[PDB]
């Protein structure tokens, strides 16, 4: 709680400045402080939280993939032994990544999810929970890999169940959840057919509801629908 | 790598 | 000395991995550890050190400029008072930047410069000293601004004097020093004529010596000559 | 902003 002495509003203000400066580690720390004030987050604030950590972990995942590739190549036949350094440094990055994931999951568990009653907030947080378990699953190789995968699945499934009951098929949160759960199926759960079915059905049901929307809502929904299409194109 | 949001 | 327990060679290996992963903070920490082993650095190692810190401080400078611009706008007539947060966050970034500069200057002073006897090493380190005082000067607004500027000038001037005596006019280190000292003149010392003269003379003397070079040396030298031309174009 | 190396 290094941010314990800073006003909630000041933390939010600084998170926005940090975003403008592309200082995503700072942005995440500010938003962690804001969450730890204990008040619920507004929509704008939830998006600041998600953007900050997505950017931090996104960078860690990209670095982890570079290092894992180098490590895999070192373990091929005819590769000269270079010692423990590649594994050590991949492990260092991995540990830092896991730490960030644990931090986010911690904020969600203490106490964002339990206080979130509106569908838009609850689905958003449960999607985040699925996402950060998914990132843990990407690097998991041990006894708990199955349980980590199941934790992601469970969180996404709860979010899906609420979204289908409470939100229109074009709702950007419902769409983004479906996009990410579809990727979970393809990349984590070894279920490409489920991934493809989910993406297709989500796209088609959104298409059918676009007629209800304003120009601005149409823009928001079609943006994510295009991501669904992009993934379908990659996979088929 | 596939798109996520 | 968190890196005190790691082998020099392992730190160098990891700095290279960190570069590949675009983990420049890690790269800099590894290289700091390597310097602190107390042995002189090879050419390749000097370049790893410089690349790491250039990238770290480069990011801090870009963030500082974003925040300083927002702060300047807040102090214009008709700007609504938003409280101390913009200044505080600019100050935070500034302090971190100054810390990095102080770290680099510290490595140079203890004891890279004093052990560097060959022109290529000595000029390289003195150029770095000029560069990190220049970064300090960019953010300086107080009693010591003049002395900081003079520290940059002195370091660059020593490097220039050695480079002119000991290196051919096409030597990439001599060229890069001249490029950066020219920018110092333009941006820090309020001496655009000196900046332009230096860039022009450096370019023209290099042009006249290209005939002596191999294809690969020609590529290296012409790359930096083009940067001199680019700056001349910006300034004239 | 001008070029430096
Ligand atoms: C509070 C709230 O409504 N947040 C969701 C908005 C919806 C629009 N939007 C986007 O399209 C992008 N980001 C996300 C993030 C999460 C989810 Cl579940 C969907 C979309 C920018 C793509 C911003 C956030
Ligand atoms: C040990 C050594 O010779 N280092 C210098 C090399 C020269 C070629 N080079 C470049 O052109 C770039 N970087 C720099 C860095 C510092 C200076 Cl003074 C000049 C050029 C990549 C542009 C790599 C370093
Ligand atoms: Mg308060
Ligand atoms: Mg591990
Ligand atoms: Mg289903
Ligand atoms: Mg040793
Ligand atoms: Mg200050
Ligand atoms: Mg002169």
């Amino acid at each position: 709680g290094a941010m314990g002495s800073m006003e909630r509003a000041s933390l939010i203000q600084k998170a926005k400045l940090a975003e403008q400066a592309e200082r995503y580690e700072d942005m995440a720390a500010f938003m962690k402080g804001a969450v730890e004030k204990g008040e619920e987050l507004s929509c704008e604030e939830r998006n600041l939280l998600s953007v900050a950590y997505k950017n931090v972990v996104g960078g860690q995942r990209a670095a982890w993939r570079v290092l894992s590739s180098i490590e895999q190549k070192s373990n091929e036949e005819g590769s000269e032994e270079k010692g423990p350094e590649v594994r050590e440094y991949r492990e260092k990055v991995e540990t830092e990544l896991q730490g960030v994931c644990d931090t986010v999951l911690g904020l969600l568990d203490s106490h964002l999810i339990k206080e979130a009653g509106d569908a838009e907030s609850r689905v958003f947080y449960l999607k985040m929970k699925g996402d950060y378990y998914r990132y843990l699953a990407e690097v998991a190789t041990g006894d708990d890999k199955k349980r980590i995968i199941d934790s992601a699945r469970s969180a996404y499934q709860e979010a899906m169940d609420i979204s289908k009951k409470e939100m229109p098929p074009t709702n950007p949160i419902r769409l983004g959840l479906a996009l990410n759960f579809s990727v979970f199926h393809y990349e984590i759960a070894n279920s490409p057919e489920e991934a493809i079915s989910l993406a297709k059905t989500t796209f088609d049901e959104a298409m059918a509801d676009l007629h209800t929307l304003s120009e601005d809502s149409y823009k928001d929904s079609t943006l994510i629908m295009q991501l669904l299409r992009d993934n379908l194109t990659l996979w088929t | 790598f596939p798109a996520t949001v």
